[PDB]
């Protein structure tokens, strides 16, 4: 998680004084927590539901994450 | 006696960091010997930052670290910066002065 606060610098705000802050107005604080990648967890093989003849082979993965895609 | 960095907007609004201050001559100094034309510069709460004689040149520069350092730390006493600042300026010479125009501003 990180927290993060911004602001607009004009012309007046030198390197010093941006590094002091001293001459900007600072924003509100705003937290998030950073997300978490994919990982996958299990991984099994079945054949497809079917009434006739041999279903084809399908295969299961089971994960955790945050992907959206 | 005016800035001609002043905001396109908002005469009172200066953009850049240094303070483009020009004024004009003062037209019977043909006449007049040697003239030198005194700058005073006031902080906010009426305090004044300096008194700058200035001849010879009729456009005055404020370089943002005199803004900085020249009077953050001796008059305010503390790391800083001004933005409300006023201007005004006088022409005098030697063996007399002219207080009429140290009204400017």
């Amino acid at each position: 998680t990180y927290e993060v606060q911004g602001a607009f610098y004009d012309s007046i705000i030198d390197s010093e004084l941006l590094n002091a802050q001293i001459g900007i107005n600072l924003s509100d604080k705003q937290t998030f927590k950073m997300k978490s990648a994919p990982r996958i967890t299990g991984a099994r093989c079945e054949s497809e539901p079917v009434d006739v003849g041999v279903g084809a082979p399908i295969v299961y993965i089971d994960t955790t994450g945050e992907a959206d895609y | 006696f005016r800035v001609v960095n002043t905001a396109s907007g908002d005469v009172t609004e200066f953009v850049g960091p240094d303070v483009k201050l020009a004024w004009d001559k003062i037209p019977e100094e043909e006449i007049i010997p040697e003239i030198y034309y005194t700058l005073e510069i006031y902080d906010s709460q009426d305090r004044m930052l300096r008194s700058v004689r200035i001849e010879d040149v009729y456009t005055y520069d404020y370089l943002l670290t005199y803004n900085k350092a020249d009077f953050a730390l001796l008059n305010s006493g503390a790391l800083g910066i001004n933005r409300k600042l006023r201007f005004r300026i006088r022409a005098e010479g030697e063996n007399g002065e002219q207080s009429v125009g140290w009204a400017t501003i």
